[PDB]
């Protein structure tokens, strides 16, 4: 029933960053997950996506710089951010639903979200 | 009476995510020689025990049958979540019925017929049970709309299975509904 960010703060431009997504109340083995950000002004958008079998997919946007990944045993899914640029900055939030993939109006849970700046 | 042939030993099978079913009524069906049969690998029943089939009878009995991956078999079944659980083939949590799967690498692989079949990957939510989804409509994943084409963040919502097992390799199911409110043991 929760999901918690964490892994968020400042960034030099060019440089990188992971932010980790804790589930509790749940093991995520059936659900997917995914990472999506806010930045002040503009609509939600989504990151990528973890599907419940670890396979994933990913927005065009990115430019391939950004890589999500999960760990069942830790319960935790993961967002690598590289060659990070400044209109990078925003509140990242995890998000969850019990669904073989994710869905950009259909998640079910939602974490409280973390920020990432960079320079 | 009942023309289980027709439905087990069709030269091609169902994709999935377009199931096949066809409706058993009016005939009497021995399941025993079914479930004795050394050709299946999976013959799993829920609600009913293997043994007393021959002693019951049903409103009607549903065959759907269709081709997956033997990785994939474990969720043709009651309570299972997955691709193919959510999103082509779903048993309710109170299935009555029997799941039967054999291997059939020879018929459907690249070393056989090399047929074409697909699964669907994204959906806007999971499938009720026993429902069907053929639609081959683009699926928006961020924001933007697709206009009907694959565009930024949007995807063709079907994929060719490969098969490159015995847990990659295809297996064909049958799966039998038994629906009581015609379909009787010897
Ligand atoms: C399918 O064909 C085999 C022969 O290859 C036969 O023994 C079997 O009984 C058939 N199955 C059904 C359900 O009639």
């Amino acid at each position: 029933l929760q999901l918690v960010e964490s892994g968020g703060g400042w960034v030099q431009a060019g440089g990188s960053r992971r932010l980790s997504c804790a589930a509790s109340g749940f093991t995520l083995d059936s659900y997917a997950v995914g990472w999506f950000r806010q930045a002040p002004g503009k609509e939600r958008e989504w990151v990528s996506c973890s599907r419940s079998d670890g396979t994933t997919y990913q927005s065009d946007s990115m430019k391939g710089r950004f890589t999500i990944s999960r760990d069942n045993t830790k319960n935790t899914v993961y967002l690598q951010m590289n060659s990070l640029k400044a209109e990078d900055t925003a509140v990242y939030y995890c998000a969850s639903r019990r669904s073989y993939g994710c869905d950009y109006y259909g998640m079910e849970y939602w974490g409280k979200g973390t920020l990432v700046t960079v320079s | 009476l009942c023309p289980f042939g027709e439905v087990f030993n069709a030269t091609r099978f169902a994709s999935v995510y377009a199931w096949n079913r066809k409706r058993i009524s009016n005939c009497v069906a021995d399941y025993s020689v079914l479930y004795n049969s050394a050709s299946f690998s999976t013959f799993k029943c829920y609600g009913v025990s293997p043994t007393k089939l021959n002693d019951l009878c049903f409103t009607n009995v549903y065959a759907d049958s269709f081709v997956i991956r033997g990785d994939e078999v474990r969720q043709i079944a009651p309570g299972q979540t997955g691709k193919i659980a959510d999103y082509n083939y779903k048993l309710p949590d109170d299935f009555t019925g029997c799941v039967i799967a054999w291997n059939s690498n020879n018929l459907d692989s690249k070393v056989g017929g090399n047929y074409n079949y697909l699964y669907r990957l994204f959906r806007k939510s999971n499938l009720k049970p026993f429902e069907r989804d053929i639609s081959t409509e683009i699926y928006q994943a961020g924001s933007t709309p697709c206009n009907g084409v694959e565009g930024f963040n949007c995807y063709f919502p079907l994929q060719s299975y490969g098969f490159q097992g015995v847990g990659y390799q295809p297996y064909r199911v049958v799966v039998l509904s038994f629906e009581l409110l015609t379909v009787c043991g010897p």
